[PDB]
């Protein structure tokens, strides 16, 4: 055939891929950690969003860091061949590298590293987003005023 | 030209590779949601995908997000320590090629 | 639609808006450097940029040097340790305009 | 006039831009750092590279921490109202937020804050790139055979 320049990820798989949304919005009393109200018109936005790029969006509300870790290694282990791309996004509290479960934190690190080159074969080679509300620290940008 | 780090006869890439990470705040930094409307990066990332995911490449899509979320939003807040701040979006791009959502 | 945090009378944006980090490495990675030829992630960067500078916009140059650097290096060290190793660049944008060098 | 849409930075204004090469080869004893060899050959090609581009470059080599503070203060109080961009390298050793000059560390932030929207006005609304050639931990990346 003609030449081939291969700048842009195969995307026309039979299914675009999976879009996993973490939906944490009521935290456990013992966390001190406040309700996130106004997030689940994120995750419903998010929802359609995704699902009109033709993402199998599966949605998960309110997960504890165990429950975090466990859905994602699941989610990883499963067999995306025929699957153009990942997406994970996540919605709760943070800090700097860390997303927040309802009953404790999470390393981000821990999350995508699931996904690795080499421990999600069926992944190697495609893209893997992950989007991220919550804070990365402490930090209040005051702006300029623009002329 | 020859060297010890260059055309290896078996091909690797690196596990940390092909990743995409779309932050709503730079490093160190709050991240701003508004209680009724929602968070303004998801806010404006929805949006922008629902009218540029059919025409431009992921990384412009994400500009635009930026753009969107640093001069359309602004805090208000009765503490004057969060009164009218503002945010700026973190697009952390480890991916190798262009990425477009349709074919 | 109406409400407390948008169309602000007075524009502004965000003091950390604007700004585009090339690292040449992942968060928490070395950064390899060939001690005769330098390092693969400027190697890369120069090529790229005298190859596409007139041609593309810079984030998707910068891709083109993840791609360069993740395929085409990799370490080799008489120490098992460090030897066989990989690299992958990693774009920090927060941008909010395309950017070309040419007009 | 017609539709203007403003979706990429205005390039054109009468110079490009300043292109700081800081290129931190020897370090001091006392440090225990190690040379850099072939940081000269990155720090050359960067040098032609960003020439063709029209950048103004000035580069400067084994600076201190001192004088790598210095350097960016100075520069950020110049006036660059006819320039388009900014453009900053930075060669040596690292780590996480951390670039190391010749005699010690140079937080990044440090360094980044100099150019913040509201205290180089000139440069409000600009592109400000980093260009970092150094550590950022002691992760070491195994990698994965592709297929």
């Amino acid at each position: 055939s003609g030449i081939s320049l291969d700048n842009s990820y195969k995307m026309d798989y039979p299914e675009m891929g999976l879009c996993i949304i973490i939906n944490n919005k009521n935290f456990h009393k013992s966390t001190g950690m406040t309700s996130r109200s106004g997030t689940d018109v994120d995750a419903a936005n998010l929802r359609e969003t995704f699902r009109n790029l033709k993402y199998e969006v599966r949605n998960k509300n309110d997960l504890t860091r165990e429950e975090i870790v466990e859905l994602m290694r699941d989610v990883s282990k499963e067999d995306h061949s025929k699957r153009s791309s990942f997406v994970c996004v996540l919605l709760s509290h943070g800090e700097e590298g860390i997303i927040f479960g309802t009953n404790g934190p999470v390393d981000l690190k821990k999350i995508t590293n699931f996904f690795r080159g080499d421990r999600c074969r069926s992944l190697t080679g495609k893209p893997k987003l992950f989007i991220i509300q919550a804070c990365r620290g402490t930090e209040l940008d005051c702006g300029i005023e623009t002329d | 030209a020859s060297g010890v780090d260059d055309d290896m006869a078996c091909h690797k890439i690196p596990v940390e590779a092909d990743f995409l990470y779309a932050y709503s705040t730079a490093p160190g930094y709050y991240s701003w949601r508004n209680s009724k409307d929602g968070s303004w990066f998801i806010q404006s990332l929805c949006a922008m995908l629902k009218q540029y995911a059919d025409k431009l490449e992921f990384m412009h899509i994400l500009t635009r997000v930026n753009r969107k979320v640093a001069t359309e939003f602004e805090s208000f807040s009765f503490d004057a320590t969060f009164h009218a701040k503002k945010q700026i979006p973190c697009i952390v791009s480890m991916l190798t090629k262009e990425l477009y959502f349709y074919h």
